[PDB]
């Protein structure tokens, strides 16, 4: 069936021709029947883990900036729980506009979110147009999770996604206590008297 | 007018309920339903956006589906910059919006205007026992799919009651 | 179904004469490319190739204007459709199919009567080196392509050179794609 | 009654996009320019995952495509042939199915005046890898306009 | 009655024998390919071979024009017979006059590639008969762009060169060879021009 117990949605937001989305297909379930991208904007991916004894379905919804659609993708926030920003350290110009996304994303997303950071093609290390400590500190007075994914290893990428539902999950981990069901009784012939 | 499938959308995109009736057949794996959800979510944002030179009314009526009822009286939609009603060979895809953001999508298996009043005083009667039998669960969380199984035979004898 | 609807496009479409006209049409266009290249033979197929690609692509959103057919995907459907409702639209004739394949690929187009090659002795000079009807290998290369197939043709015998039939090995070799409208972001 | 008419081709480009400003009998469209290119975008992306999502869940087996999308306002028509070229119709309310006006202009204009127009071409493509969705060309033929602008115009 | 095939094949068989001219000329042996098996076929399609004529040195063109009326030349001497026996009562072979040949030829031929009479003749009477359509056929269905009028009738003069060699086969099949030009001549009322000599 489904069985499924919760279901976040987390979107990853950037800059174009960040690396998003061949970050986004390494990593989880990709290329099930999804028609593809750009045909209706925001492509969505998913992926299945678990936390503390309950079943967790996150959606990814890697957003598309072609101008275009920048009306549509204000709309495609609303409800958004779960939130990843990245940006990549060859190129200098998306990390001029990473707190603009971070501006906009404050706006309209919840109540409350946990917006994740991550360095995309630290294959080009050598080629770093921001330094990794600056990003970092930007990290720490913002309240969000810093990574440095290489994109030949997905470690550090699943290590993060399973950290950032960890935090998104006791967030908003309702209290539950049982569902036990074991008292029975009362097996008689009924002498009844109304 | 006739129903075979209830979908339940959320107001953020993915689903939190569908359950085929007497479709005897599973064409999508469960996991495609998450991402048919999200597409009509998404088209449903995009059909507001275009509209042509209009920059300008949908009253319903009691035709008496499911057999006291649960409405009497004419009432209004909430949705007008939005999508509402696919129709194809196969089948055609209704859907309602709520004010708060709720769409229901409903498919259907009878093909070929008054399609739409009898098929959105079986999407408010479907929304009463939404806010009936789902709004008063402190088992049910908000956002989060419709694990009860109340709900379930609540609808069916609603739906084999019209088909 | 199909040959019903066949006679159904056959009560009003405009029509002319067969004979006397367009095998003389085709065979003066024959042969002023046997005059034109200057009596040379296995040139002139591959002139005629190349003319039939390009009457055959304009061909097909014709077709698919006079009867109302769905994007033909399976070789089932495309040969019952090409014995049945294309020629005997366009060329009152109709083919038949053998010499089917293994894993439903590659079929012969067997040719029962030719209007192109319709009273036509063709010279000694062109036993091994001229394929006479070669504008319809051109017209089944350039429109099957066009709903998005990819395909062979080919003639394998005719009546002018040989006793055994008219018949084109048509090969399905892939089934090409649609594209997704940009690039990227 | 008629708002708008398009044709999207096999490589995802309009190529004809008849706009009423103010509708009626006759009216003022056709720029290109004007933000057109940006609403076929978005035209054809709709039509694109409807007709995507559509062959998932066909049951039978011809497949089937899009009828008609209505909204709370208008309606959108469809006629896609199997080459791969895409009729779309934006109208008001209070009529049905405009399905034989449809197949009406694939059977009496657009191959009597453009696929029979061999001084332009068919696959209205400058023939590049830039031609994808990115490319923009027009046919423009001048006996197509006035009997295609002529047709419709009593449909107000 | 006869057999029959469909007209609207014909037709546009018989409006591109222009891009196999330029093809057979230009083509001694932005162009394209393709493949057979184990081959491969250089293309190069018509509105990219019509528009290499407008851009034509003038020997060429001229080299061109003489092929078109050939193909008119072929197929009028080959109709001719056949026309005589659909039925051509009542003329003879040397014939001493003129009009009872142009009485034939738009009964007779032009009915049987177009359908209907060249609805009008006119007699100058020292041998130069006027023969005027107002609607031909396969000139039906070509248009140039938003108002670019004046450079289309230069553009599309090739296609006029089939019936020239129309009436110079019937005439071939009547005796002799004769000289030929053609017009365009636009109509009084809801056209194209041929002489004879």
């Amino acid at each position: 069936g489904y069985d499924y117990d919760y279901l976040f949605k987390i979107v990853l937001i950037g800059d174009s021709g960040v690396g998003k989305s061949n970050l986004l297909s390494r990593f989880t379930t990709d290329e099930f029947n999804i028609e593809s991208k750009s045909t209706i904007g925001v492509e969505f991916a998913t992926r299945t883990i678990e936390v503390e004894n309950k079943k967790i379905k996150a959606q990814i919804w890697d957003t598309a900036g072609q101008e275009r659609y920048r009306a549509i993708t204000s709309a495609y926030y609303r409800g958004a729980v779960g939130a990843l920003i990245v940006y990549d350290i060859s190129k200098s110009s998306s990390y001029e506009n990473c707190n603009h996304w971070l501006t906009e994303l404050r706006e309209n997303a919840d109540d409350n979110v946990a917006v994740g950071l991550i360095g995309n093609k630290s294959d080009l290390a050598h080629l770093r147009a921001v330094p990794t400590d600056e990003a970092k500190n930007f990290a720490m007075e913002n309240q969000m999770l810093f990574t440095e994914t290489s994109a030949l290893n997905s470690d550090n990428v699943d290590k993060a996604f399973r950290e950032l539902i960890v935090a998104i999950f006791q967030m908003v981990s309702k209290h539950q206590v049982d569902l036990s069901g074991s008292g029975t009784n009362n097996m008689g012939s009924n002498g009844a008297p109304k | 007018m006739a129903i075979e499938t209830i979908l339940v959308i959320n107001k953020s995109g993915g689903l939190i309920y569908q359950r085929n009736f007497t479709n005897d057949e599973q064409k999508l794996n469960s996991n495609e339903y998450l991402i048919l959800a999200s597409t009509l979510h998404g088209v449903f944002a995009i059909a507001s956006q275009l509209t042509p030179k209009a920059l300008q009314n949908t009253i319903p009526y009691i035709p008496y589906v499911g057999m006291d009822d649960f409405f009497k009286e004419p009432f209004t939609n909430w949705n007008k910059s939005g999508l509402r009603q696919l129709c194809t060979d196969q089948f055609t895809m209704f859907i309602y919006q709520t004010l708060t953001g709720l769409k229901f999508v409903a498919i259907s298996s009878s093909v070929m205007n008054l399609a739409i009043q009898i098929a959105d005083n079986f999407l408010r009667k479907v929304y009463c026992l939404y806010s009936d039998y789902v709004m008063k669960d402190p088992s049910y969380s908000m956002e989060m799919p419709i694990r009860s199984n109340l709900f379930d035979e609540k609808v069916k004898k609603m739906v084999e009651n019209l088909q | 179904s199909l040959k019903a609807m066949g006679e159904e496009i056959w009560k009003n479409k405009t029509e002319k004469i067969n004979t006397e006209l367009f095998t003389l049409t085709y065979g003066s266009i024959v042969a002023q490319l046997c005059q034109d290249y200057e009596r040379d033979f296995n040139k002139v197929n591959d002139h005629l190739y190349s003319m039939g690609y390009n009457i055959g692509c304009r061909l097909i959103e014709d077709f698919l204007a006079r009867t109302a057919l769905p994007r033909c995907e399976n070789l089932v459907k495309t040969s019952e459709v090409l014995s049945k409702c294309a020629f005997k639209i366009f060329l009152n004739i109709t083919p038949n199919i053998t010499n089917w394949s293994h894993n439903k690929d590659t079929f012969s187009l067997i040719l029962d009567e030719n209007p192109l090659a319709d009273f036509v002795e063709l010279p000694m000079d062109a036993m091994k080196s001229l394929w006479y009807s070669n504008i319809l290998c051109g017209v089944l290369k350039g429109s099957l392509e066009m709903v998005q197939l990819d395909c062979d043709v080919w003639f394998v015998s005719d009546i002018l050179r040989g006793d055994s039939q008219t018949e084109i090995k048509v090969k399905l070799n892939r089934i090409l794609k649609d594209e997704i409208p940009i690039g990227e972001d | 009654g008629i708002y708008s008419f398009w044709i999207f081709d096999r490589h995802c480009n309009c190529i004809f996009d008849r706009e009423w400003t103010l509708a009626s009998n006759s009216a003022s469209g056709t720029i290109n320019s004007k933000q057109n290119e940006e609403d076929a975008k978005l035209l054809y992306g709709m039509i694109f995952s409807l007709r995507s999502i559509t062959q998932k869940l066909s049951k039978g087996s011809v497949k089937n495509d899009i009828r008609s999308i209505s909204t709370g306002k208008y309606r959108v028509h469809t006629y896609c042939t199997a080459s791969g070229l895409w009729f779309v119709l934006l109208s008001d309310f209070k009529q049905q199915s405009y399905t034989q006006v449809l197949q009406y202009i694939y059977s009496h204009i657009y191959v009597k005046y453009v696929s029979n127009n061999l001084l332009s071409p068919y696959d209205f493509a400058e023939n590049e890898n830039e031609m994808r969705g990115q490319g923009t060309r027009k046919i423009t033929n001048r006996n197509f306009i006035s009997v295609l602008e002529s047709f419709l115009a009593p449909m107000v | 009655s006869l057999p029959k095939v469909s007209q609207s094949v014909y037709q546009m068989l018989l409006n591109e024998m222009v891009p196999l001219a330029m093809g057979i000329e230009r083509q001694i042996s932005i162009k394209r390919l393709k493949i057979e098996e184990h081959h491969t076929v250089d293309i190069i399609r018509s509105h990219n071979l019509i528009h290499e004529l407008y851009k034509a040195d003038e020997e060429e063109k001229e080299k061109v024009l003489a092929r078109l009326r050939n193909i008119g030349f072929q197929i009028g001497l080959k109709l001719s017979e056949l026309l005589i026996f659909s039925n051509n009562p009542n003329l003879k072979f040397k014939e001493m006059d003129l009009l009872l040949i142009m009485k034939f030829i738009c009964r007779d031929v032009w009915k049987q590639i177009f359908g209907k009479q060249i609805d009008n003749l006119k007699t100058n009477h020292r041998g130069t008969f006027y023969l005027l359509d107002y609607d031909y056929r396969p000139i039906q269905s070509f248009s140039l762009e938003e108002d670019a009028k004046n450079e289309e009738l230069k553009m599309i003069e090739p296609f006029l060169e089939i019936p020239v060699g129309i009436i110079r086969g019937v005439l071939s099949s009547l005796g002799y060879s004769s000289e030929e030009v053609i017009c365009l001549a636009s109509f009084i009322d809801r056209g194209v021009s041929f002489h004879v000599q």
